[PDB]
């Protein structure tokens, strides 16, 4: 079923969403600071 | 525009991103700056502390005695050969200090360098559209991208491994260059012979146009420091295109007459050179190399009197292959008696 | 029965943009820009078209017929 | 091919790639080509509009 | 001046008719970005499968697999 | 007037001539394929498929017909080992004549749309000028794209109405066109699964239809219009050049690495089957399958097929080629005539020695005789003056098992070197270098040539994506920038 | 000799040579 | 055979270099 | 039917003839060494 | 400003060329010194 | 503000970059001199290249099984 | 002070002084 | 096959073909 | 020196292009049977 | 080999005959 390979793979996409999401919440903090 | 649509959060973010500043961020800065910073920072980390003793079997760091010339972020071993070597992936499995030991810090730099070079080329687009210029600076930078992608990515994805990629170091390039002479005979591929003419031809247009302008200048100051006499907002030009035409027309025979065509010719000569050398590496990635001339290998086979410098080069390629490949390809586990390698005498 | 989430039968007004310049024997081929903000006019089913009769895809009278034939 | 033998025999006897003068000259032409591709791009990319679009920009 | 009118031209005429009409605002753009980010995750499935960077239990990815 | 490189932009304004040109380019591409097929079936040799196969003959468009189920000629021969009962109308000659009559049809349609370029279909209402509803015209083609994609999977691969696709065994020893059933689990993404191919076209066929009905009905946003510049005919060009080299890297990679869509018995083995020892872990596997019951060596090697000892030969590897070495692989080192049997190299004390194989890197690798354990015992040296490991001070003899030299011995100092040099190349063979006047140096399989073309084309199309991508965004300042742009000074 | 060697060269020379001559002769007659 | 095909293409290049100097399109000022 | 208003003319001045013919001959000097092998 | 710039660059430029001499000194001694 | 000339002349600049600068340098000295750098990255010390088992350069020759194999070749 | 220009300097200037502490101590490591 | 057979034909076709094209294209541009 | 007043122009209309190209191909159909023997 | 060279020159002649009928220079009166 689930493998150590796919467990680490689905750890990578949620790692990817925190980075791209954290940057998208970084500008929207700064751009609303004007 | 011109119908009063409202402003969304994305519109507000764009003004901060395309605000004039000491360094331009833009939208491409989100792709450029965290991918370019980790590339060279991942290069300086690997060349300083990270070994290569497990991958190739040779020291490559300042922490091992290698100087600036002999330090290199080395390619992974040929065991993996096409894995991306993720720090979470099955060849590493989360452990960082064992991830560097398998040469996986090479792929951290090569892959974060590729998305840097996409981002830097995108940087030249949105700055040009902001200042409303033409995109030819972006179009020239594709030729460094075609050299990067073909040599560092297409070539290992055609050969048997990431092992045979170049390593990000000074002397490590110097074996990759010497790899291609013995094992490929890369100096007789005409796609490299058109690469050289692009490089040496563009070096010649950098030296003439920089000197023709500098010696046909208009006397506009009175101090002999002639750099002082240039108000950059002036309507007239600073040198004499008529005189510069007649100089090379009588020195060389044919000269330029068109300042628009000239600087575009300086654009075309280096870009065509690298693009016609990215094609040659593609053939090497499949080992479709121009190694031999058939009608002279036959003639040298039957006659020990005929030779050229070509047949003298085929022996020297045998001297590179039969000698360095014992240590260069350690995964091949091969050893040589000192009688099986070709020599001359004494 | 008042069941319409997602606004699928809302009167969806449009805006029309003029065409741009191909005009190869000219100095600048500009852009298309905004001309008029028209309103949506559904269920004109004029029969000179014969392959697209209604004036609107998102018109309430067409989805009624599309619910029934389904 | 006569040149290509001279490049090989030279580096076998003298190791030209590990000499800083060959390192300067290599930077002399990689820098020289970059300074021609970059300069020649920006002059083309700042040309003033004087012709049509069917006619070439060199006119 | 007029063009030329054909039997098949009048038939396909309402297809090439509304050239210019757009939706105001943002439209379905946020819904479009959902399908891109899924399809980008879909390619990282079939790449890291085919790189053998993620290993599944029923594939084995060789020539033996093709023969049952 | 124009330069020589802007001559084809007279078409960019009016729609009607652009069909006429796109018909003319379509007439050539088909007319190539009809010409390439008739040229090649007139030079095809259906005699010896086990040993002078289709791929070694050096051949381009005929495996792409065989893969979708064309195995019979009007000449009456087949591929797999029989003759034609009846070829039917869709054969090698008939498909070849199918494209040419198609090409003469599309030639004439170009001539019509060139003369009657001015149609009321193109001049839109409420302006009366040449325009194209570029989003809605995409839905009409995207609908019909997946509809052909759905029809190909449900019928032509599944075998409900079409014939199926080519499916082999793992080792190329057999295989032909049968219908296959789609696989829907995680095995459908195994690229060596043929069931993933039929599963793909049914799944992606439906979604393209659903996307086709979407883009017909939903107009694009005004914010997304001006961003991607929807109102110009070239923003689709720069993206269609962008899409097609994403295709061409995928198509080149699955040819080079091998897939279920590139069977090895049509295109020849990869380079990754040589160096990984894919065949040597099968030949040695089947020897132990017949020595475990108990037999002689010449018994088990007599039971190994002649074909599987032919795939294990470095002269079939496409990476052992040359860029300017033209033509067939059979022009390289002759038509293969027969297999010459497995050589075995015995010491003076009878200890069997092993030949270090040649990697696909060095043009020539010097011969060696490793022992059972992997230590150099004998070799043909360079320096014959000082020599202690040479074979005449060792006494290596060669024995053949099957083939043509079945159960022979040689201790001759010339003949042992003459076969130990051949032992680097995998298995030993006999050829005839007088039939095609072969030169003796190898070439590359069409797996190797197809990979070269569709990377050089793809990496060139990357430049085409930039140039037309930069032309759409910077369209207003193509003719040179305006007078005053000095507003940008800080 | 490659029999197709000298005739792939000859077509490579003469066909783009004759291409550029046609464009030049119509130019200089203006 | 090819030894005379090579020398055609060498002196062919030297042909244009003669015509590109003395029969060039003369540049006209203003 | 109607005359097409997209009729443009193509030209190739003499200084471009010389870059053309010198392009073709030079790489024909280059590659012809390889075609005959 | 307060400090003149010219003896800022002299002190830094000495300590940069002072820093380079260590790496040449460390080339003949210690690791990689070939002994 | 700060046209980059006044930054390198002010005394508030040299009261900040005379303390954080050596503290960043001395911490860079300790990272290697305490042996920490050999273990946080994994390069072998000069008394650690050859163990008693192997007496030549290491070699992996297995793709998925490298993690436990390198830990044997490390002598650990 | 958190400026885009300041971060660009201190993203580079801070790790480079940390590394010059390393290489200078690498020169005094005996065999 | 005559090796010079197909290339004496090819030069016989292409060189007077390209001769007549040059005269026609300068004519139709008048 | 002086411009030559003998400058004449040469022309070849389309109905003469067709007699030219049909002349060349037809006797190339004729004689090519003999060149290959 | 020559069997395809012959068929080029046959259908080449039939090419002009197509172009000489439908794409002829139209004879304008007076
Ligand atoms: C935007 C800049 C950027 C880009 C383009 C990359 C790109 C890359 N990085 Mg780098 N990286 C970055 C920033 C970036 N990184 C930063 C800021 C850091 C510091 C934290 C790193 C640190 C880093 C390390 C340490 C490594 C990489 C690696 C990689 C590569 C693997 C990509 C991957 O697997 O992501 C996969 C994820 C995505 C592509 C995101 C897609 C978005 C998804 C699809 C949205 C859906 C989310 C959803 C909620 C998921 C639901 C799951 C649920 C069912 C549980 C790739 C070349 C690896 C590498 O170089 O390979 C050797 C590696 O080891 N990166
Ligand atoms: C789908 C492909 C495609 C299409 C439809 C176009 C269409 C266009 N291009 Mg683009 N282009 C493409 C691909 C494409 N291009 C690629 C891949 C590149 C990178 C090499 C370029 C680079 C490019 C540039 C740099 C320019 C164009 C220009 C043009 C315009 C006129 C072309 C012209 O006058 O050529 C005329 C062509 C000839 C007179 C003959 C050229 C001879 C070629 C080089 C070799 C012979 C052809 C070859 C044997 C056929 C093999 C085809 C191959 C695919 C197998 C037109 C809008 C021009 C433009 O936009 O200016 C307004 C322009 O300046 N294109
Ligand atoms: C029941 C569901 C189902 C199933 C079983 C399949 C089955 C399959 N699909 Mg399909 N697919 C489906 C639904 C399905 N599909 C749907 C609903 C969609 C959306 C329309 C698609 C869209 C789709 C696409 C777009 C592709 C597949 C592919 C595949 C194949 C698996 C991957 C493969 O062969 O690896 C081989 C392919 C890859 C590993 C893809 C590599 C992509 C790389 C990243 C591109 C590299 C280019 C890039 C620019 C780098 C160049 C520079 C570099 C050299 C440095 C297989 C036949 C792939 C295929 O064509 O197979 C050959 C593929 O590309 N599918
Ligand atoms: C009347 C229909 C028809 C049929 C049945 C055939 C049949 C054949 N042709 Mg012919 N051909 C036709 C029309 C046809 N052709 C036309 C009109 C042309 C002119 C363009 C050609 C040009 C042509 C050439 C040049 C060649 C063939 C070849 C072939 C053979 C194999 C085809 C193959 O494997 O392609 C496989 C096709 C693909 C891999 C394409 C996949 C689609 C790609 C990925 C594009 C997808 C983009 C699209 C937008 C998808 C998005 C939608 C999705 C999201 C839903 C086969 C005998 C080949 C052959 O063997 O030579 C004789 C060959 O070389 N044909
Ligand atoms: C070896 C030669 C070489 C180098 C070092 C080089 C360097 C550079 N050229 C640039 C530009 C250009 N160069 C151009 C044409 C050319 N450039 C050429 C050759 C070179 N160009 C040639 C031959 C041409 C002719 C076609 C153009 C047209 C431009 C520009 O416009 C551009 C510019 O604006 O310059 C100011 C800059 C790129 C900015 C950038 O992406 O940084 C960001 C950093 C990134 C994206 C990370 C790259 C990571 C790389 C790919 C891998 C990592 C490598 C390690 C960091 C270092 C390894 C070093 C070992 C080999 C010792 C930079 C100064
Ligand atoms: C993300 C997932 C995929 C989404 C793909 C969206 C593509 C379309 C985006 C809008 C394009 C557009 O309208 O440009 C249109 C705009 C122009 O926009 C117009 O500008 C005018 C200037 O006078 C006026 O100010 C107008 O008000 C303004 O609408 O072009 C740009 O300014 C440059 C856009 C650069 C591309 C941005 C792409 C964003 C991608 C990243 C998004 C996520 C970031 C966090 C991570
Ligand atoms: C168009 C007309 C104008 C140009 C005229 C032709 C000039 C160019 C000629 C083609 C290039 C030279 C090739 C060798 C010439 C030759 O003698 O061929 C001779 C060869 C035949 O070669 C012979 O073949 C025989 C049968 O196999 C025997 O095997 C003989 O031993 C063998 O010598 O003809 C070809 O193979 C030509 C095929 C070329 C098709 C492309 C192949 C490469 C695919 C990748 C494409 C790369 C694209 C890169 C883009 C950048
Ligand atoms: C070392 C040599 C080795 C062998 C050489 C072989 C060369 C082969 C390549 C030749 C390249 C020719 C390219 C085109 C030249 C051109 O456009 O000139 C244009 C000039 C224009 O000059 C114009 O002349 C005009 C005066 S007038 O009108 O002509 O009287 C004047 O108004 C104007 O300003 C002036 O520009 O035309 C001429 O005046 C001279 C005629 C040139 C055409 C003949 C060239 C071919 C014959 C060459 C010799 C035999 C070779 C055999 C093969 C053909
Ligand atoms: C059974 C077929 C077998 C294969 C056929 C192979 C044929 C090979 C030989 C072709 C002979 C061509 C001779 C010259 C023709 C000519 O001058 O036409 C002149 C006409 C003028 O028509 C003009 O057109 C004008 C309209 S417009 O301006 O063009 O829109 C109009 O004003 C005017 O009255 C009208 O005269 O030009 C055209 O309009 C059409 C373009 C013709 C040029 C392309 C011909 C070559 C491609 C042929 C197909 C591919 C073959 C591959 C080899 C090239
Ligand atoms: C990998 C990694 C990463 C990254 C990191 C980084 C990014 C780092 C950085 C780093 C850096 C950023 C570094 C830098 C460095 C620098 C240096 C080390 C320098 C040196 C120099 C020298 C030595 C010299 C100098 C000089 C010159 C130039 C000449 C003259 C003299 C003088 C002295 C002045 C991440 C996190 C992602 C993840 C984890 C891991
Ligand atoms: C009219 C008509 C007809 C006829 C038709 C025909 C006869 C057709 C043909 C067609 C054909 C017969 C075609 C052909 C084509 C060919 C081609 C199209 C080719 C191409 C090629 C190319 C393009 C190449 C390129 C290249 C080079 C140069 C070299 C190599 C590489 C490359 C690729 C680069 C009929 C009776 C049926 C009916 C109707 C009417
Ligand atoms: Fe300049």
């Amino acid at each position: 079923a689930v493998t150590p390979s796919l467990k680490n793979f689905l750890g990578s996409l949620i790692a990817g969403a925190t980075v791209l999401g954290g940057i998208a919440l970084a500008i929207t903090a700064v751009s609303k600071f004007d | 525009g011109t119908y009063q649509e409202k402003r969304t959060w994305f519109d507000d973010a764009d003004d901060w991103l395309r605000q004039d500043r000491f360094v331009f961020v833009g939208w491409s800065g989100l792709l450029l700056f965290p991918c370019a910073y980790f590339a060279l920072g991942g290069w300086l980390t690997g060349t300083t502390f990270v070994t290569s003793w497990y991958t190739h079997g040779l020291a490559t760091s300042y922490l091992e005695g290698c100087n600036f010339l002999t330090a290199a972020v080395s390619t992974p071993a040929n065991s993996m050969a096409h894995s991306l070597l993720f720090v979470w992936g099955p060849e590493a499995q989360g452990d960082f200090t064992r991830w560097c030991q398998l040469g996986g810090l090479w792929a951290f730099v090569a892959l974060h360098g590729a998305f840097g070079l996409i981002g830097f080329m995108l940087r030249q687009f949105e700055i040009a559209r902001s200042v409303n210029l033409r995109p030819y600076n972006a179009i020239a930078f594709s030729a460094p991208i075609a050299v990067f992608v073909s040599v560092f990515l297409i070539y290992p994805l055609g050969q048997s491994g990431w092992f045979f990629a170049p390593s990000f170091g000074v002397a490590a390039i110097f074996r990759f260059i010497l790899f291609f002479q013995g094992f490929h005979n890369w100096t007789l591929n005409p796609f490299h012979m058109m690469g050289v003419a692009g490089v040496l031809g563009a070096a010649l247009l950098c030296a003439i146009h920089g000197a023709t302008v500098e010696n046909t200048l208009f006397e506009d100051g009175d101090g002999a420091n002639t750099f002082r006499a240039f108000n950059p907002t002036q309507a007239e030009e600073t040198y004499s295109m008529v005189t510069a035409n007649r100089f090379w027309s009588q020195i060389f025979g044919v000269a330029f007459s068109n300042k628009r065509w000239l600087h575009f010719f300086m654009l075309l000569v280096p870009v065509t050179g690298l693009w016609m050398s990215a094609i040659g590496v593609v053939g090497l990635a499949l080992n479709l190399r121009a190694y031999d001339f058939v009608s002279q290998e036959i003639r040298a086979a039957e006659d020990p009197e005929f030779e050229t410098f070509y047949t003298k080069n085929i022996l020297l390629n045998e001297g590179i292959r039969a000698w360095m490949a014992a240590q260069d390809q350690p995964h091949e586990r091969l050893v040589f008696p000192e009688e099986v390698l070709p020599r001359g005498n004494a | 029965r008042g069941f319409d989430p997602l606004g699928l039968s809302k009167p969806s007004e449009f805006v029309v943009i003029g065409v741009d310049e191909n005009d190869q024997n000219a100095a600048k081929n500009n852009k298309g820009s905004v001309e008029a903000i028209v309103q949506a006019t559904p269920d004109e089913v004029s029969s000179e078209n014969r392959l697209a009769p209604y004036s609107e895809v998102f018109g309430l009278a067409r989805f009624r017929e599309c619910e029934l034939i389904h | 091919s006569g040149t290509f033998n001279f490049m090989i025999v030279f580096q076998a006897e003298h190791n030209i790639l590990m000499h800083p003068f060959h390192m300067l000259g290599v930077a002399g032409v990689f820098g020289g080509s970059l300074f021609s591709a970059m300069h020649g791009s920006l002059v083309t990319s700042s040309l003033i509009r004087e012709t049509t679009e069917n006619e070439s920009a060199n006119e | 001046e007029p063009g030329l009118v054909t039997p098949l031209g009048t038939l396909l005429r309402p297809l090439n008719s509304e050239a210019g009409k757009v939706l105001p605002g943002w439209g379905t753009t946020v819904l479009m970005a959902v399908f891109i980010l899924l399809f980008a995750a879909f390619l990282l499935i079939i790449l890291e499968i085919y790189n053998s960077s993620l290993i599944l239990d029923d594939v084995s990815m060789s020539w033996e697999t093709l023969a049952k | 007037g124009l330069p020589w490189y802007r001559v084809h932009t007279v078409v960019i304004n009016d729609p009607g001539r652009l069909i006429s040109v796109h018909l003319m380019h379509t007439a050539l591409v088909s007319g190539w394929a009809g010409s390439m097929a008739l040229f090649e079936i007139s030079v095809f040799d259906p005699s010896d498929p086990v040993l002078n196969p289709m791929w070694r003959q050096g051949m381009f468009v005929l495996p792409f017909m065989t893969r979708l189920g064309i195995t019979q000629s009007w000449g009456g021969w087949t591929i797999s080992g029989e003759t034609a009962t009846n070829p039917g109308i869709w054969s090698y000659e008939g498909v070849a004549a199918a494209h040419i009559i198609l090409s003469g049809a599309l030639f004439l349609a170009s001539v019509w749309h060139w003369t009657y370029w001015d149609l009321e279909l193109f001049r839109d209402p409420r302006t009366g000028k040449t325009a194209l509803d570029l989003p809605k015209i995409f839905g009409i083609h995207l609908f019909l794209s997946g509809l052909l994609c759905f029809g190909f999977g449900a019928f032509h691969v599944t075998g409900v109405f079409g014939p199926g696709i080519w499916v082999s065994d793992p080792y190329g020893l057999t295989g032909r066109v049968q219908p296959v059933a789609p696989s829907w689990g995680a095995d459908g993404f195994d690229p060596y699964n043929p069931g993933g191919i039929a599963s793909h076209h049914i799944a992606a066929g439906i979604l393209g239809v659903l996307a086709g009905l979407f883009h017909l009905c939903v107009r694009p946003s005004i914010r997304l219009y001006f961003g991607l510049s929807m109102g110009s005919i070239e923003t689709v060009l720069s993206s269609s050049i962008a899409a097609v080299f994403w295709a061409a890297f995928v198509v080149a990679g699955t040819m080079w690495y091998g897939s279920a869509a590139t069977p090895i018995e049509l295109f020849g083995p990869t380079r990754y089957q040589w160096d990984q020892g894919f065949f040597q872990q099968e030949i040695q596997k089947r020897v132990q399958a017949s020595l475990a019951e108990g037999a002689s060596l010449s018994d088990a090697w007599s039971r190994i097929p002649e074909k599987l000892a032919f795939y294990d030969y470095i002269g079939n590897n496409p990476a052992k080629g040359g860029l300017f070495r033209t033509g067939a692989m059979n022009s390289g080192d002759g038509i293969a005539v027969g297999w010459l049997g497995h050589a075995s190299f015995k010491d003076q004390e009878g200890r069997e020695l092993f030949v270090r194989r040649m990697p696909t890197f060095f043009e020539t690798f010097p011969v060696l005789l490793l022992d059972k354990d992997g230590i150099v015992r004998a070799d043909v040296p360079f320096r014959k003056a000082e020599s202690k490991y040479s074979i005449e001070q060792v006494g290596v003899s060669v024995t053949f098992y099957g083939g043509e030299l079945d159960g022979l011995t040689f201790t001759d100092p010339a003949t042992v070197k003459k076969y130990a040099r051949k032992a680097q190349l995998g298995e030993i063979f006999e050829f005839d270098r007088s039939t095609l006047q072969s030169d003796g140096v190898f070439r590359s399989s069409p797996r190797g040539w197809f990979t070269f073309g569709h990377v050089c084309f793809a990496l060139l199309f990357f430049f085409g994506h930039i140039w037309h991508g930069a032309r759409t965004i910077f369209r207003d300042v193509f003719a040179g920038i305006d007078d005053d742009i000095n507003d940008q000074v800080e | 000799v490659n029999i197709y060697g000298l005739t792939a060269t000859a077509l490579f020379i003469i066909i783009p040579t004759s291409f550029l001559l046609i464009l030049y002769v119509k130019t200089a007659s203006t | 055979m090819e030894a005379l095909v090579y020398t055609f293409l060498l002196v062919g290049t030297l042909g244009i270099i003669f015509f590109s100097i003395f029969f060039r399109d003369p540049p006209r000022m203003i | 039917a109607r005359p097409n208003p997209n009729k443009q003319v193509v030209e190739l001045n003499r200084t471009s003839l010389y870059w053309g013919l010198l392009l073709i001959f030079v790489l024909a000097v280059l590659f012809s060494s390889y075609i005959f092998n | 400003g307060r400090i003149p710039l010219w003896l800022v660059g002299t002190v830094v430029g000495t300590l940069a060329i002072g820093l380079l001499a260590v790496f040449f000194y460390g080339s003949y001694v210690g690791l990689g010194s070939s002994l | 503000e700060r046209p980059f000339s006044d930054i390198l002349t002010s005394i508030r600049y040299w009261v900040i970059h005379s303390i954080t600068v050596p503290a960043l340098f001395i911490a860079g000295w300790l990272f290697v001199s305490t042996g920490l750098a050999y273990d946080v990255f994994g390069t072998p010390r000069p008394n650690e290249y050859f163990t008693e088992d192997r007496q030549e350069a290491p070699l992996i020759t297995d793709r998925f099984n490298a993690l436990e194999q390198v830990k044997k070749l490390s002598g650990n | 002070i958190f400026t885009v220009r300041w971060l660009a300097i201190h993203g580079i200037a801070v790790p480079t002084i940390f590394f010059l502490g390393a290489i200078t101590a690498m020169q005094f490591i005996q065999r």
